[PDB]
RNA sequence: GAGGGCGCUUACCACUUUGUGAUUCAUGACUGGGGUGAAGUCGUAACAAGGUAACCGUAGGGGAACCUGCGGUUGGAUCA
RNA sequence: CGUAAAGCGCACGCAGGCGGUUUGUUAAGUCAGAUGUGAAAUCCCCGGGCUCAACCUGGGAACUGCAUCUGAUACUGGCAAGCUUGAGUCUCGUAGAGGGGGGUAGAAUUCCAGGUGUAGCGGUGAAAUGCGUAGAGAUCUGGAGGAAUACCGGUGGCGAAGGCGGCCCCCUGGACGAAGACUGACGCUCAGGUGCGAAAGCGUGGGGAGCAAACAGGAUUAGAUACCCUGGUAGUCCACGCCGUAAACGAUGUCGACUUGGAGGUUGUGCCCUUGAGGCGUGGCUUCCGGAGCUAACGCGUUAAGUCGACCGCCUGGGGAG
RNA sequence: GCUAGUAGGUGGGGUAACGGCUCACCUAGGCGACGAUCCCUAGCUGGUCUGAGAGGAUGACCAGCCACACUGGAACUGAGA
RNA sequence: UCCCUCGCGGAUGGAGCUGAAAUCAGUCGAAGAUACCAGCUGGCUGCAACUGUUUAUUAAAAACACAGCACUGUGCAAACA
C-alpha cells in the first residue's frame, strides 16, 4: 500500500490546514505517490494483473478528483497539476 | 524470445532477416593483446577437412585458467571477440592488471570479481572444484588441473556437478552426459555467455555465411568419382557416406587414454 | 431512492399497505411533503409529519376500511427519462373520477379536479385510486 | 472617322472516342452442401443407466452415423 | 429474455442518458393569456337546396404545429453559496487457495545401478498381446528426474469473470469492521473503445515421470476403423508471443430503495458474575426451508423470478443457418 | 470515411439582388455515427384508405407547390422562358 | 560602422559578382524529350524462392549454391582429413 511515514507526511503539504487527510488537493496528490511508486514495480513482474487492476482503479479515481476540482475552483486544479508534475 | 534485450529482426526489403547486436559495450574498438591469426584451412599441402573460406578476420585475444588469484577484479567493459559468441568483458585488477575472461551473465558494470580459493561465489572467477558446492552452474572448467580448456564455447553453455562427490571426480557437460574429472581442477563458477547471442539467423548465404565458411554443401552432385556416389538419371539410390566414412552413426572414438567418463546414454 | 426520491415515496407507501403496516418512515423532501399534504386532505392517509432540523424525515400513517386497505392503487408516470406534461384539457381522471391524480401546477401541488377547477395544467405526479 | 455586322481566333461546353478500374444482372464444363420425395443398401448415434451417462468447446481419426483425448456443464439413472 | 426466441464470457470507461438535500436567483423546458400563421376543399357539429339520398351548400369546430409578446415559478434545466445520508480519503485492526516472482519439503510413480532370491509376473468377464531362466515379478540399498501437493477440506474461503489448494520469503490488489477525523454529489449506467479469457490448438526454444488424441498389437463381435487389454507420439509442464471459444451457467446484466419468518455456515465488533463450552446484541459474505406476491407450470421467494426507479445488451415461428 | 473552387479571406468582375456566382492571390480548412459520401427506390403537400386511438399504408380523382415537353446542349426576344 | 582577450578576431552592414524554376503575353515550323543519347507494355500457365555459380572453346538451365530444416558423429591429444 504505502508507509505511515509517508502517507501522513504528504498529508501535511498540500492540505490547506491540518491533518486534513480528506482535502482532494491531499487526496488526490497521495495517489501520484502510490501510482508512480508502483509503476517501478509493474515494470517487473509485468504478468501481475490483479495488482494493475487496483492500479487502473487509483488513476481513473484520481482522474474523477481532478475533474471535480475544475469544478470547484479552477485555480487550485492548475496550482496543484503543478506541484505534482501532472498531464506529462 | 523471452529475455531482456529481444533480438532486432530485419523487414522484408531486400531479403532480409534476423542479425546479432547487443544491449551495448560502448565502445567499438579494443585495447592490444590480440596477435594476427592464420589464414586458410589447408595442411602443409593438401586442403584437409574441406570447406572454410571467406575474408574478415584477425583479433586473437586471450586469457583462461587464471592463473592470479585473491586480488580484485573490477569489469571494465563487455567486448564482442570475433568467431567465438561469448562476448569477452575486460577487467582490471587493484594492481593495473588487465586481463580478459568469457563475459558471464550478469556482469558488466564494474561488479565483485574474485579468484583462488575461497571465494565468492556469484560469477566472479575461477576457483577449485572443490571449493564450490553444487555448481549446478559452474562454467569453463579444465579436465586437468591446469589449463582452462573445456567448455570456452560460454555462449549459453553450462555444466552441472552433484553437490558434494567424492574420489575428486565430477561434472555434467550439456550433451556429454556424465564424465568426472579431476576436482584439483578450478571453474569460473559463473557459467553464462548469452544465449539470444545465439538464436538469430544468418540471413540469406553471402552477407552472412560467405563471411566466414565456404560451400559447405556438396550432396550428391554426382560424378561416381568426386564422392562415393553420383552418376544415376537423376536420382540417388544406396550409400551416400564421403569415403565409407558410413554417415549411419556408427560412433568413433576407441580404447586409449580416457574413456573413463560415465552414463552416456542413447535416445 | 437515490436517483428517483419522488418515486419512492409510492412504493413506500404501497408497500407498506399490503404488509398491513401502521406507519411508513423515509426521508423528507419539499415535494414528497408536499404531495404527502395532498393525499391527507383525500383522506388516503391519516396524518404525517417529520424529524430534524437538519436530518429530516418523513412520517406517514397509512389507512384502512375494513378488512382490506384504503389506498389499493398507487403508481408513478411523469418519471425521469419519460416525464409527462399535460394542460388544462388533457389531465387525467383516474378511476372515472374517484381515483385522484396528483399534478404539480405554477401555483403548486393538486389534484386532476384542484388544477382543472383552476384552469391550469402542470407536470403530472402520480395516479392515487 | 467613330461605332456596328461578317470574318479569323480564344475560352466554356453537347455529341462522340480511348485506356483503365468499380458494381450489378444473365450464363458455364465441373463441383459443395441444403431440401424434398419413395423409401433401397449399410449399420444403430441420441431418447431408459439407450446399453461406454449425455451435451458444449477444441483436437485428432474413421464407410456412415460416430470413436478417442482435454476442460466445463446437469439439461445424469440407481444410496454410486 | 431462469427452462418457451432472448443477459454480451467478465471488467474499466469516453461520448450519451439519468442525478441526494437547501436557499437565492434565472425563466430555457414547462403552464396560462394573447397576436400572427396554419389556403380552399376533405373530416366533424348545427342548418339550408335538388321530391329522398348520393350530391350541392352557410356558419362554426378543428387543423393537435411553428413563431412572437405579457405573464406564472411547483417540477426539470442554468448560475451562486452551501449541507451530509451517496461516493471517496485518512487511522487501526481482521480473514482469505486473489495475483506475479523465487525458494524449499515430504509421500508416490518411472527409470539406472547393485544385493537377496526363483519360475512366474502382468492383465481380463475370461483371455490374449506384453514382460520372465540374457533371471522378471517380489524384496532391499544407492542415484537420476518430472509432475502434483494425502490428511486439514467443509453444505469453507478469495476473485469481475476465467479461475485460485504443501511450507517459506519478496513485490502487489481487493473486501470487511470500528471509535472516529476529513472532502463535499466528486455519483449510477455505458454504444463505440481498451484490457482480462477454461481447455483444446498455434510459433520459437526448453522439458518430459505419470497420463494420453494419433498410431500398433491382443480381445470382443455378424462386423468392431469402438467400449476392454498391452504399448504409445503430439499434448499435458516452463518461458515468451498468438488464438479468443465453453452447457464461459445462477442457462437469471450493473446500481439503488422498499417488503412476514425459521434453522445453519464463515468472518469483524460492542457488551454480559467475560467466572463457561459459553450468553445478548450489531455489520460483511454465504447455505437450506419457506409466507405474501410473482409464475404457463416447475418453481423464485429480503442473495427474488415480489414492489419500484436509472442505464445498457438482446428476442420476434421451425428448417435452411450461426 | 467525403471534399481543391473544397471551406473561408482579400480584392477586381458579374446579377434584378446577397453569394465562390466568377477569376487571381492568401489561409488549410469545410462535411460526417445527431449517419456524411455511395448504392437502390421516389415527384412533395392539403389529403386519401384502414384503425377505438395511437399508428400503419399510401399521394388516383379535386387544389397549392415542383419538374418535364422526341433525346442531349445553347442562347435569342421579352416584365416574365 | 560597433566592440574586444586581441587578429587568417568577432558583429552589423548587404556593393559588386552569379543565377534556376514558375506564371502570364506573343511568335516560328509539319514537328521544340527535335540530332547523339534514350524501358515496348499487358494477360494466362510450368520450373526454381530470391543475389549468385557452371560445361575457358556448341548446353547459363528446371542443373550447382543459397539462407532455413532434419538426421547422425565428436568430451578435446575431439570426430574427421
Amino acid at each position: 500500500s504505502l508507509s505511515t511515514e509517508a502517507t501522513a507526511k504528504i498529508v501535511s503539504e498540500f492540505g490547506r490546514d491540518a491533518n486534513d487527510t480528506g482535502s482532494t488537493e491531499v487526496q488526490v496528490a497521495l495517489l501520484t505517490a502510490q501510482i508512480n511508486h508502483l509503476q517501478g514495480h509493474f515494470a517487473e513482474h509485468k504478468k501481475d494483473h490483479h495488482s494493475r487492476r487496483g492500479l487502473l482503479r487509483m488513476v481513473s479515481q484520481r482522474r474523477k478528483l481532478l475533474d471535480y476540482l475544475k469544478r470547484k475552483d479552477v485555480a487550485r486544479y492548475t496550482r496543484l497539476i503543478e506541484r505534482l508534475g501532472l498531464r506529462r | 524470445v523471452k529475455c531482456k534485450p529481444t533480438s532486432p529482426g530485419r523487414r522484408h526489403v531486400v531479403k532480409v532477416v534476423n542479425p546479432e547486436l547487443h544491449k551495448g559495450k560502448p565502445f567499438a574498438p579494443l585495447l592490444e593483446k590480440n596477435s594476427k591469426s592464420g589464414g586458410r584451412n589447408n595442411n602443409g599441402r593438401i586442403t584437409t577437412r574441406h570447406i572454410g573460406g571467406g575474408h574478415k578476420q584477425a583479433y586473437r585475444i586471450v586469457d583462461f585458467k587464471r592463473n592470479k588469484d585473491g586480488i580484485p577484479a573490477v569489469v571494465e567493459r563487455l567486448e564482442y571477440d570475433p568467431n567465438r559468441s561469448a562476448n569477452i568483458a575486460l577487467v582490471l585488477y587493484k594492481d593495473g592488471e588487465r586481463r580478459y575472461i568469457l563475459a558471464p551473465k550478469g556482469l558488466k558494470a564494474g561488479d565483485q570479481i574474485q579468484s583462488g580459493v575461497d571465494a565468492a561465489i556469484k560469477p566472479g572467477n575461477t576457483l577449485p572444484m572443490r571449493n564450490i558446492p553444487v555448481g549446478s552452474t559452474v562454467h569453463n572448467v579444465e579436465m586437468k588441473p591446469g589449463k582452462g580448456g573445456q567448455l570456452a564455447r560460454s555462449a549459453g553453455t553450462y555444466v552441472q556437478i552433484v553437490a558434494r562427490d567424492g574420489a575428486y571426480v565430477t561434472l555434467r557437460l550439456r550433451s556429454g552426459e556424465m564424465r568426472k574429472v579431476e576436482a584439483d581442477c578450478r571453474a569460473t563458477l559463473g557459467e553464462v555467455g548469452n544465449a539470444e547471442h545465439m538464436l538469430r539467423v544468418l540471413g540469406k548465404a553471402g552477407a552472412a555465411r560467405w563471411r566466414g565458411v565456404r560451400p559447405t554443401v556438396r550432396g550428391t552432385a554426382m560424378n561416381p568419382v568426386d564422392h562415393p556416389h553420383g552418376g544415376g538419371e537423376g536420382r540417388n539410390f544406396g550409400k551416400h557416406p564421403v569415403t565409407p566414412w558410413g554417415v549411419q552413426t556408427k560412433g568413433k572414438k576407441t580404447r586409449s587414454n580416457k574413456r573413463t567418463d560415465k552414463f552416456i546414454v542413447r535416445r | 431512492s437515490m436517483q428517483d426520491p419522488i418515486a419512492d415515496m409510492l412504493t413506500r407507501i404501497r408497500n407498506g399497505q399490503a404488509a398491513n403496516k401502521a406507519a411508513v418512515t423515509m426521508p423528507s423532501s419539499k415535494l414528497k411533503v408536499a404531495i404527502a399534504n395532498v393525499l391527507k386532505e383525500e383522506g388516503f392517509i391519516e396524518d404525517f409529519k417529520v424529524e430534524g432540523d437538519t436530518k429530516p424525515e418523513l412520517e406517514l400513517t397509512l389507512k384502512y376500511f375494513q378488512g382490506k386497505a384504503v389506498v389499493e392503487s398507487i403508481q408513478r408516470v411523469s418519471r425521469p427519462g419519460l416525464r409527462i406534461y399535460k394542460r388544462k384539457d388533457e389531465l387525467p381522471k383516474v378511476m372515472a373520477g374517484l381515483g385522484i391524480a396528483v399534478v404539480s401546477t405554477s401555483k403548486g401541488v393538486m389534484t386532476d379536479r384542484a388544477a382543472r377547477q383552476a384552469g391550469l395544467g402542470g407536470e403530472i405526479i402520480c395516479y392515487v385510486a
